[PDB]
RNA sequence: CGCACGGAGGCGAAGAACCACAGAUUUCCGAAUGAGAAUCUCUAACAAUUGCUUCGCGCAAUGAGGAACCCCGAGAACUGAAACAUCUCAGUAUCGGGAGGAACAGAAAACGCAACGUGAUGUCGUUAGUAACCGCGAGUGAACGCGAUACAGCCCAAAC
RNA sequence: GAUACAGGGUGACAACCCCGUACUGAAGACCAGUACGCUGUGCGGUAGUGCCAGAGUAGCGGGGGUUGGAUAUCCCUCGCG
RNA sequence: AGCUUUACUGCAGGCUGUCGCUGAG
């Protein structure tokens, strides 16, 4: 079976969805936790350095 | 604009109360008038029917009811 | 502090309830239930509630099909409005 | 006269003699089934708590907190280093012990501010500091002329700045002359070479 | 699939976002739906 | 009678619009705190951690945010050395924790133009690419002092 | 005209068409609950007195990190003191 | 760059002595 289009018939599957926090379609509703904003894995909001170049 | 503020600070608590009621009413009737698509309508009614109740309510907790 | 009631929901469908089965049909709060729906109708119009159906609409408001006793009669009820 | 305290600290210069030694012994039996931080009604070493800011009063509290011994609990590289960047064993942290117990005895207190502390001994794997904490909200200590300053907004979480005496002395605060070029007046500002 | 109530109040704006700029918007402004979305064409969050 | 010049209609001399200050209202999720949940739901709530305590959540605190700045911790590699290991890139990038309107520092167990001298601390200019480090290779790199800015000096522990 | 010839608008190039601009004045915010002033307290000096003055510290050793710090940086850790 | 080994240099890990915990005869 061919990993490409034939292996994209059977993705029915729900995972990311509206995060109740930050609105983003980024809450995993498997692992209850969002990509986006961090809701469900810290109080704090997610944020990173790296999320922009060094010296801005 | 026909019913002025110093009008309803003369008002009694309960005469404010169901003037209240009164102009909720009139309100409900309109967007049931509007509902039914009915024309007889005067759009500036409706609006001031929201800032009257605004203004008796805004009222009602200046004077402490 | 939200209103049980909106407005009359008033479509074809909604007249044959009205004529034929004794039924008013209201746009209300989603966060009303039946029974508030049931009370806030009688006392507005002054009539008596026998059952309540709710549907939570495409539209993002909330149907309320209300059947009245035998007593009262929707198309009069509904004509003075 | 000598004061009654003078012999407190006085049996503290050798907790490994006389008296002093037996309780260290029994007390110790104890504190190994206690927790990290355990809240304590009376400093175990009086002349050293009054010493550094301690009063019977409202609003002053005091913690004795247990670390582990030694260097850093540290894991190996998982990703390409140069041989002067694979240690493992020999790594020591920059905080020293008594400074990560302040930090752990604030963070359950998280209303309390920390005003110092002080070593009551340790056994072969641990140590055991007692830390003294200041309620900045109760009014027992707003008025109070000796203590009334840490109550200001500045003095927020002083323990985890550095502010403390223990934070002060481990930054390499403690010389105003030669040695303290890139200590003063922070680690930061001289670019971390402290 | 099942919709929750949330959901479905979500759609429902969705579709009612999904309709054209009124008539006298055109005059009003002496002269676009930037958002115009297709059920098949377009994909929704969630 | 917003952007926005339509239609209908309305508001304004009972002084509207509009602007300033102050106040009212301020759904749900959100640190999110009664419990659970993809913004809803279920049967009275400072959840959790603390201080005080009338030992009752009674009185209080913390939590999260913010452009960067600031303080305390963890800490690479590409690269340079025309290879490369110490060295360098660099205590940089990135990560953890935390404060403020600025932080931090700060009234000498200092300096050591050695003196019959200076006199808390930042910072700016300079001292100086000097002293010092370094496969003594490549590279790295201060301080005292001086000229400025601004200036301010005090409180405990103990004795009694 | 000008203590106003900055700038903008206005059917083409504007000191004098309109807003402004000079001059004068007003309010808020910051400086700052600072300076000044004031209330209270009481500074200081002589002689005598070994009454008091911060300990795992000062300092030493083992192992590391860090620094220009070289025997002579700062710090951590284990032991001694 | 992946891989190998009695290539160079190091780093985990295992074994072992010693110091601390650690005391009485
Ligand atoms: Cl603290
Ligand atoms: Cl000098
Ligand atoms: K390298
Ligand atoms: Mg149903
Ligand atoms: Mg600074
Ligand atoms: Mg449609
Ligand atoms: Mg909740
Ligand atoms: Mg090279
Ligand atoms: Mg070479
Ligand atoms: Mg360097
Ligand atoms: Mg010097
Ligand atoms: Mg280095
Ligand atoms: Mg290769
Ligand atoms: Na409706
Ligand atoms: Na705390
Ligand atoms: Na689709
Ligand atoms: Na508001
Ligand atoms: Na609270
Ligand atoms: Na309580
Ligand atoms: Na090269
Ligand atoms: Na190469
Ligand atoms: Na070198
Ligand atoms: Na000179
Ligand atoms: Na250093
Ligand atoms: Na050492
Ligand atoms: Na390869
Ligand atoms: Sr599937
Ligand atoms: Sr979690
Ligand atoms: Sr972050
Ligand atoms: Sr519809
Ligand atoms: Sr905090
Ligand atoms: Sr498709
Ligand atoms: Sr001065
Ligand atoms: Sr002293």
């Amino acid at each position: 079976t061919g990993a490409g289009t034939p292996s994209q018939g059977k993705k029915n599957t729900t995972t990311h969805t509206k995060c109740r926090r930050c609105g983003e379609k980024s809450y995993h509703t498997k692992k209850k936790v969002c990509s986006s904003c961090g809701f469900g894995k810290s109080a704090k909001r997610r944020d990173y350095e790296w999320q922009s170049k060094a010296g801005e | 604009t026909v019913l002025h503020v110093q009008e309803i600070r003369d008002m009694t608590p309960a005469e404010r109360e169901a003037e209240l009621d009164d102009l909720k009413t009139e309100l409900l009737n309109a967007r049931a008038v509007q509902a039914a698509g009915g024309a007889p309508e005067n759009p500036g009614r409706i609006k001031e029917l929201r800032k009257a109740i605004a203004r008796i309510k805004t009222i009602q907790g200046e004077e402490g009811d | 502090s939200w209103d049980v009631i909106k407005h009359p929901h008033v479509t074809e469908k909604a007249m044959n309830d009205m004529d034929f089965q004794n039924k008013l049909q209201f746009a209300v709060d989603d966060r009303a239930s039946k029974g508030e729906v049931a009370d806030a109708v009688e006392e507005q119009y002054d009539v008596t509630v026998e059952q309540v159906n709710t549907q939570n609409t495409m539209d993002g408001e909330k149907k309320a099909v209300v059947r009245l006793s035998e007593d009262d009669d929707a198309q009069e009820v509904a004509s003075r409005i | 006269a000598r004061s009654a305290y003078s012999y407190i600290r006085d049996a503290w210069e050798n907790p490994g003699d006389g008296q002093l030694a037996e309780l260290q012994w029994q007390r110790q039996q104890e504190w190994r089934n206690e927790g990290a931080v355990e809240r304590i009604e009376r400093p175990t070493r009086l002349d050293k708590a009054r010493s550094q800011g301690y009063k019977a009063k409202q609003g002053v509290i005091v913690a004795r907190v247990s670390v582990r011994k030694g260097s850093a609990r540290k894991r190996r590289h998982k990703a390409g280093r140069r041989s002067k960047r694979q240690g493992v064993t020999r790594i020591t942290r920059r905080k020293d012990i008594q400074r990560v117990a302040e930090e752990r005895a604030s963070r359950t207190f998280p209303n309390l501010r920390v005003l110092n502390s002080y070593s009551v001994g340790q056994d072969g794997r641990q140590k055991w500091h007692e830390v003294i904490l200041i309620d900045p909200n109760h009014p027992a200590i707003q008025n109070d002329d000796d203590l009334s300053w840490i109550c200001a907004d500045d003095q927020a979480d002083r323990v985890f700045r550095g502010l403390t005496g223990a934070g002060r002395r481990n930054r390499g605060l403690s010389g105003k002359g030669k040695g303290s070029e890139k200590t003063r007046p922070s680690l930061r500002s001289n670019g971390g070479k402290g | 699939g099942k919709k929750s109530k949330a959901t479905k109040k979500r759609l429902a704006k969705l579709d009612n976002q999904n309709s054209r700029v009124p008539a006298w918007v055109m005059l009003k402004t002496d002269r676009r739906n930037h958002k115009r979305r297709h059920w098949r064409r377009n994909d929704t969050d969630e």
